C-alpha cells in the first residue's frame, strides 16, 4: 500500500539531481547512469556532448528508483 | 598541442558515427564492466598507426561493427583524431578501412602510411616507440622490463637504433670475431660509428637519467624518494642494458623486484614522464594505470598529472577507481545498448562545477 504511492516522473535530469552535490557525489550519480542503462532500467539522452542528461524509463523494471533519484 | 576529439564510425563495438570527448587536459574514461573502453583504447591505437596483429582481431575487415557474429554494418569504418595546437587550425588524422584495406588521411587528403607516420612524429607521437600509450595490466612492467630491453627503447626513440648495421659491420671487419682480434683505419671507422651511436644514444639517455629522480621526487612527493638510471656498459650503453633502481619514499632500499605492485607502478610512471622531457608526447593515454594503486598513491599521481596538465603534456586515463577518475576535469563515461552485437556509446560529464570538498 505504501508503495503504489510512490510516483514518480516522466524524466530525471542528471544537472538537477546533481545540484548542490559535491564532485565525488555527483560522479556518483553520472556511474548510476550509466549502470542503470546498462540494466536497461532507463533510456539515455544527451543533446550534445556536455549538455544535460535526461533519462526516460527504459524497457526493464527495476526496483529501488526512488533511492536512486534522490 | 592536444587531442581535442576522437571520431569513431563503425569501429569495433562503437556502431554509428559517434563524437568522444571533446577531451579537457585531464579526463578520465569510465563504465560498467563490457567491451567499450577496451574498444576504445584499440581505437585510439588504432588511429595512431597499430597493426591489425595488435588490435584482437584476425583480418582488418573484423574491425567494422557486426563482424564478430558475421554480420558487418558497412563497407568502411574510421577512427579519427582531432589535433588541436594554440595558433593553428585543427588537424585531423584519420584511418579507413575501405576494402579490407586501410586508408590514412590527413585533413581528409589521403597519405601514405609513411607520410601518416612522419607527420604524427613531428607532433611527438611516434608509432613505433608508443611511449605515450600504456595497456591495462602492463605499467608494472615498464619498471620491470628485462634491462636490455629498455636499451632497445632508447635505441629507437633516440634513432642510436639506424646505427646499429653499420656498427656491427665495422666490428667484424676490425676483427671481432677471429681468436685474436688485431688495424689502424679499421679501428678507425669503428671508433667513428661507435661515437656516432653512443652520441645518438646518449642525447636520448642523458636527459632522461638526469630527470627521472626529480619526476620521481615529485611523484611521491618526498625527498627521501631517489630514481637512478644507469647503464650496464658505460662506454657502449647501446650494447648491454640500463639498470633502473629507485629509493621508494621514506622506506630503504630494496631491489625493485620486491616493491609493491603501487610502488612499481610509481616507478614505472616516473620513467614514463622522464621519457617525455627527451622528446615530449602531447598527450598520455593511460589504461587502468591506477589498478595497483592506494588511495595516497593516487592522489600523489593526479595532483601530479594535474599540475602537468596545465599544459606541459595531456591525460586521456581509463579508470575502475571512483578515488582516481573524480580527479579529473571530465569524464566520459562508456554505456552499452542491446542489440545484435553489443553497441557501445558515450556520455560526457564535467566534473569542474562541482566543489572536490564539503
Amino acid at each position: 500500500q505504501r508503495a503504489l504511492a510512490k510516483t514518480g516522473a516522466e524524466s530525471i535530469s542528471l544537472l538537477e539531481l546533481c545540484r548542490n552535490t559535491n564532485r565525488k557525489q555527483a560522479a556518483a550519480k553520472f556511474y548510476s547512469f550509466l549502470v542503470l542503462k546498462k540494466q536497461q532500467a532507463i533510456e539515455l539522452t544527451q543533446e550534445e556532448p556536455y549538455s544535460d542528461i535526461i533519462a526516460t524509463p527504459g524497457p526493464r523494471f527495476h526496483g529501488s528508483l526512488e533511492v536512486l533519484f534522490q | 598541442g592536444f587531442l581535442k576529439l576522437i571520431e569513431i564510425e563503425n569501429f569495433k563495438s562503437y556502431k554509428g558515427r559517434q563524437i568522444i570527448g571533446p577531451f579537457q587536459r585531464f579526463t578520465a574514461i569510465i563504465g560498467p564492466n563490457g567491451s567499450g573502453k577496451s574498444n576504445l583504447m584499440d581505437a585510439i591505437s588504432f588511429v595512431l598507426g597499430e597493426k591489425t596483429s595488435n588490435l584482437r582481431v584476425k583480418t582488418l575487415r573484423d574491425l567494422i561493427h557486426g563482424a564478430p557474429v558475421g554480420k558487418p554494418a558497412a563497407n568502411r569504418a574510421f577512427v579519427s583524431m582531432v589535433y588541436s595546437e594554440e595558433g593553428a587550425e585543427d588537424r585531423t588524422f584519420a584511418r579507413v578501412i575501405v576494402g579490407g584495406s586501410s586508408e590514412y588521411k590527413i585533413n581528409n587528403k589521403v597519405v601514405q602510411l609513411h607520410e601518416y607516420s612522419e607527420e604524427l612524429e613531428k607532433l611527438g607521437i611516434l608509432i613505433k616507440a608508443r611511449n605515450f600509450l600504456v595497456f591495462q595490466g602492463a605499467v608494472e612492467s615498464i619498471a620491470m622490463k628485462n634491462p636490455k630491453e629498455r636499451t632497445a627503447l632508447f635505441e629507437e626513440i633516440s634513432r642510436s637504433g639506424e646505427l646499429a648495421q653499420e656498427y656491427d659491420k665495422r666490428k667484424k671487419e676490425m676483427g671481432s670475431g677471429s681468436l685474436v682480434p688485431r688495424s689502424g683505419s679499421a679501428k678507425q671507422a669503428f671508433e667513428q660509428i661507435k661515437k656516432e651511436r653512443f652520441d645518438r644514444f646518449n642525447a636520448c639517455f642523458e636527459s632522461v637519467a638526469t630527470n627521472i629522480d626529480e619526476i620521481y621526487k615529485a611523484l611521491s612527493r618526498n625527498s627521501s624518494a631517489q630514481a637512478f638510471l644507469g647503464p650496464e656498459n658505460p662506454e657502449e650503453p647501446y650494447l648491454d642494458g640500463i639498470n633502473y633502481n629507485c629509493v621508494a619514499p621514506g622506506k630503504r632500499f630494496r631491489p625493485m623486484d620486491n616493491l609493491s605492485g603501487g610502488e612499481k607502478t610509481v616507478a614505472a610512471l616516473a620513467l614514463l614522464f622522464a621519457i617525455h622531457s627527451y622528446k615530449p608526447a602531447p598527450f598520455f593515454v593511460l589504461d587502468q594505470i591506477d589498478a595497483a594503486l592506494d588511495n595516497t598513491n593516487i592522489g600523489k599521481v593526479a595532483n601530479y598529472i594535474k599540475e602537468q596538465s596545465t599544459c606541459n603534456f595531456q591525460a586521456i586515463v581509463i579508470s575502475l577507481k571512483e578515488e582516481f577518475y573524480t580527479k579529473a576535469e571530465s569524464l566520459i563515461g562508456v554505456y552499452p545498448e542491446q542489440g545484435d552485437c553489443v553497441i557501445s556509446k558515450v556520455l560526457t560529464f564535467d566534473l569542474t562545477k562541482y566543489p572536490d570538498a564539503n
